[PDB]
C-alpha cells in the first residue's frame, strides 16, 4: 500500500497506519523509498487528503 | 561524430528531419532503436553535475540537445510518455541550475506534459521547484518572492508561462504545496500580477 495506504487506514484505522507507518520508517534493509514514503506518511499523513490531528 | 561541435550541429540537422508527425517517429525511432535517448539524457545529468560541483561550448551543445528534444516531443503522440519517462526527472534537475537555458528546457519540460491525470509529477516539480528556497510569511508578498527570486529573467518567465500554460490546461492536484505553504494554486496566479500588470511597459513590441 506504500504508494496508496488509504485502504489500510480504511480498514485497519488512521491510528494503527500511523504505528505501521512508524514502523516502516524504522525498520532495517528496507528500500530508502518505502522508509522516506512511511516516513513522510507518519509526519505528514496524505496531502490534501488524510490530516494528521489533534482535536479538540 | 563525436566532437563536440559536430555532435551538437549533427543533433541540430535531425531535429530538421524530425519535421512530420511521420518524420518525428522515426526520428523517435532513430535513437530508440537502431546513440540512444538514454545516452542524451545522460550527457544532459553529466553537464548538471559539472555545472553546480563546480560552483559557450557547453551552451552551444545544451542549446543544441534541448533544442531536438523540444522538437520531437512536441510532435509526437504516445510516444510523449516514452520519453517522459527518460528526460522529465533530468529535465527537471537541470532547471534547478542557474544557467542562461532555463527557459528552454521549461519549453521542453511542457512538451513532455501529457493531457490526462498524470500531471501530478510535474506539478509537484514545479512548485517545489519557486518552493524551495523561499521563506513564506503568513502575506502574499512573500509568496511573489519565491517566483520573482527563481524566474529572474525574461527568457526564464517565458518558458515558465508555457510550461504553465501546458499545465493548467484542463487540470492539477488537490492541496498543491501542502506541508511547505498555504495550499493551491492560487500564489501562481498572483504572480501573473508581476508580469501582465509591467507588460504594459515592455522594452520590443
Amino acid at each position: 500500500l506504500l504508494v496508496e495506504i488509504e485502504r489500510f487506514f480504511k480498514l485497519h484505522q488512521e491510528d494503527q497506519a500511523c504505528a505501521t507507518c512508524l514502523i516502516l520508517a524504522c525498520s532495517t534493509c528496507d528500500r530508502e523509498v518505502s522508509a522516506w514514503a512511511t516516513r513522510a506518511f507518519f509526519r505528514y499523513g496524505g496531502e490534501a487528503q488524510m490530516r494528521f490531528t489533534t482535536l479538540p | 561524430l563525436l566532437p563536440p561541435t559536430i555532435y551538437i550541429p549533427y543533433l541540430k540537422m535531425l531535429q530538421g528531419l524530425a519535421n512530420g508527425p511521420q518524420c518525428a517517429h522515426y526520428c523517435f525511432s532513430l535513437l530508440k532503436v537502431n546513440v540512444s535517448w538514454e545516452h542524451f539524457f545522460h550527457s544532459l545529468m553529466l553537464y548538471h553535475e559539472h555545472l553546480r560541483k563546480d560552483l559557450q561550448k557547453e551552451q552551444d551543445g545544451l542549446i543544441a540537445f534541448l533544442q531536438l528534444t523540444s522538437t520531437i516531443i512536441t510532435w509526437s503522440e504516445n510516444a510523449r510518455l516514452a520519453l517522459c519517462e527518460t528526460p522529465v526527472v533530468v529535465i527537471l534537475g537541470l532547471l534547478q541550475c542557474s544557467i542562461p537555458l532555463k527557459a528552454e528546457l521549461l519549453k521542453t519540460l511542457a512538451a513532455f506534459g501529457k493531457s490526462p491525470e498524470i500531471a501530478a509529477s510535474l506539478w509537484q516539480s514545479l512548485e517545489y521547484t519557486i518552493l524551495q528556497t523561499v521563506r513564506i510569511p503568513s502575506g502574499i508578498e512573500v509568496e511573489l518572492n519565491e517566483i520573482e527570486s527563481r524566474c529572474e529573467e525574461y527568457p526564464l518567465t517565458r518558458a515558465f508561462c508555457q510550461l504553465i500554460s501546458t499545465l493548467v490546461e484542463s487540470s492539477f492536484p488537490s492541496n498543491l504545496g501542502a506541508g511547505l505553504r498555504p495550499p493551491g494554486f492560487d500564489p501562481y496566479l498572483q504572480f501573473l500580477r508581476d508580469s501582465v500588470f509591467r507588460f504594459r511597459t515592455r522594452a520590443r513590441a
